[PDB]
């Protein structure tokens, strides 16, 4: 199991608190720490960041859109 | 290492996954890892309400720490194999 | 590239940390380790994103971070 | 020293509190370095033994280690 | 001339210690022993819940308190 | 050893308490040291408190794997 | 750092790609394996130990002399 | 380690803990595991006065000066 096939692609991320993101996945490590670019709030469609680092503890789901 | 072994024999078999945050997802198990992370292909909706905000997404990665349940079919699994393997496993 | 490598080379930049309790920490990164523990200088911490304490240095455990907003400058820097 | 305790109270009657508040009174069958506990003739109570009995397990009770807040003798 | 935390806990052995969890609950008792993980053995513990605070129980004998949940130790209660 | 006295009742009916007022009854197929479980022929009871009143819900499944980290308790019904 | 390591792996992969192009060129100048051209190639050892072992005309007539 | 706690010995530090506790104390001792020895420890929950306390490093979330 690996997030390799998702690199540089757009993804949906569901956080553990049920919050939702849309972003380009650029980096990831073995603990699921993500490096993201052009992040948005799925529900809100509100631009969050041009670049952001997201802890794996926070992630519940990553989907390939 | 035992449940990693279990989940490998389930590849290509449709499973339902229940995440802690009350999300339920049907999918074909494409991939499993040491943390029990899961990759599900051909995503589909089991429950109307619990199911989250997806659509085009047909392939997902699920973090193993966030799953509560994986619902299986009794024909996907040899019970006696499971039992004798648990008996073999050492816990110390 | 890996999140940690990215952090290790953002040393000297400005960045904004969201913690698991909601507190926001704006500061300039001065050190990272392999568990993503940080130390930042020129710090301003907020009780929440709504916003204000100024601190000289802060140390943050990595297990407590939800996410870290990086400066757009990041990729080239 | 904590290990000497673990082997010192095996077979004795103990209270095992978990994170939630729930408390288990039984006889200590076994213990492991991960704090996993086995009890026999166990009852569950919330917070105190004097509170209402919530359950009596005639069978042996395995309590998970990650969850235990203390083990205490009476 | 460094003061080591575990040396401080070592000195409070056979004295009264307050042990504060990360929750409200507290344990006051006689510090019998402790290990490297800060698991802790108390003797005749008073178990508390904190704010009017209700005293949960009076233990008799010896308690092993999991150091997994311990946030603070106060020597001599 | 408490993890060995669990092998004792493999292929025997078990009762499992989980975090969140969940309860499971099933026949024990597999476990590990993480407490991870597989049960066959299982029914899961959920106690919810909505609108200030208590209801308990049910869910039946022929085979289920249970992430072990929510597991609190294992006995027999 | 990490981008330097990814640049190292990408360096190895690219070097293998250019090595593959030089391999195709070398195959164009030379024995393609898919065409089975390995079978056109002559062997001196086999026919020399054969011819010697035959006293000098085949295996047919060696019963005459 | 990335934080040199020596420069903070005998100064007043602010330590936020897991589970939402605040503690301001004077730094007397430290270890590599971030276990602290605070003096004149005041735990903010609004005010509580413990004395010479040992803080566990495993639950420590943040550390600033005061």
């Amino acid at each position: 199991a690996t997030l390799k096939d998702y690199l540089n692609k757009r993804v949906v991320i569901i956080k553990v608190d049920g919050e939702c993101l849309i972003a380009s996945l650029n980096g990831f490590d073995k603990n699921t720490n993500l490096f993201i670019t052009n992040v948005f709030n799925r529900i809100s469609k509100e631009f969050i960041c041009k670049a952001q680092l997201l802890r794996g503890s926070e992630i519940a789901l990553v989907g390939l859109i | 290492m035992l449940f990693f072994s279990f989940f490998k024999t389930l590849v290509d078999q449709e499973v339902v996954v229940e995440l802690k945050n009350d999300i339920e997802i049907k999918g074909t198990l494409q991939s499993v890892d040491q943390f029990l992370n899961l990759k599900l292909d051909n995503i589909s909706c089991t429950d109307e309400k619990k199911y989250p905000h997806l659509g085009s997404v047909r392939n997902i990665f699920i973090r193993g720490s966030t799953v509560r349940y994986v619902y299986l079919n009794k024909n996907m699994v040899d019970t006696n194999l499971l039992q004798d393997a648990t008996r073999r496993e050492v816990m110390t | 590239m890996l999140p940690l490598y990215l952090l290790t080379n953002a040393k000297g930049q400005q960045m904004q940390i969201e913690l698991k309790n909601g507190e926001i920490i704006q500061g300039i990164l001065t050190n990272v380790d392999n568990w993503m523990n940080l130390t930042l200088s020129n710090v301003t911490e907020y009780s929440e994103e709504s916003a204000a304490v100024k601190l000289n240095e802060i140390y943050i455990r990595g297990t407590f971070i939800k996410f870290i907003k990086l400066q757009d400058n990041i990729i080239d820097k | 020293v904590t290990t000497e305790f673990l082997s010192d109270i095996i077979g004795k009657t103990v209270n095992v509190k978990l994170a939630s508040g729930l408390l288990y009174s039984g006889r200590l069958e076994s213990i492991d370095g991960f704090m996993n506990v086995a009890l026999s003739s166990a009852t569950e109570h919330y917070e105190s033994n004097n509170n209402k009995l919530l359950n009596k397990f005639n069978s042996d009770v395995f309590l998970r280690g990650t969850q235990v807040m203390y083990i205490s003798e009476q | 001339p460094e003061i080591l935390p575990l040396e401080v806990i070592d000195k409070t052995i056979n004295q009264k210690v307050l042990i504060v969890l990360q929750s409200n609950r507290e344990f006051e008792g006689t510090l019998v022993g402790f290990d490297d993980f800060v698991n802790v053995i108390l003797e005749d513990a008073v178990e508390w819940l904190i704010d009017r605070n209700e005293k949960v129980m009076q233990h008799h004998g010896r308690m092993l308190l999991s150091g997994n949940n311990i946030a603070i130790l106060v020597p001599g209660g | 050893t408490p993890l060995d006295l669990l092998k004792l009742n493999l292929d025997e009916r078990v009762y499992i308490k989980l975090r969140g007022a969940r309860t499971l009854v099933g026949t024990l197929q597999a476990f590990d040291s993480h407490c991870n479980i597989v049960l066959s022929d299982a029914v899961e009871t959920i106690y919810q408190l909505n609108n200030e009143e208590l209801s308990e819900s049910e869910r039946r499944c022929e085979m289920v794997f249970i992430r072990g980290d929510t597991v609190t308790l294992i006995s027999t019904p | 750092l990490q981008k330097q390591q990814e640049e190292e792996e990408l360096k190895r992969k690219l070097k293998q790609e250019e090595d593959e192009k030089d391999k195709r060129k070398l195959i164009e100048s030379g024995p393609n394996l898919e065409l089975h051209e390995d079978k056109f190639l002559l062997d001196l050892s086999k026919f020399k130990i054969y011819y010697d072992n035959n006293h000098g005309y085949e295996w047919w007539d060696t019963a005459y002399l | 380690a990335i934080l040199d706690l020596a420069k903070y010995k005998d100064s007043k530090i602010r330590v936020k803990l897991m589970g939402g506790k605040l503690v301001i104390g004077v730094l007397k001792g430290y270890d590599q595991l971030m276990n602290l020895v605070l003096d004149d420890t005041v735990e903010y929950m609004n005010a509580r006065k413990l004395g010479l306390t040992v803080i566990r490093g495993t639950i420590l979330v943040s550390l600033s000066s005061a």
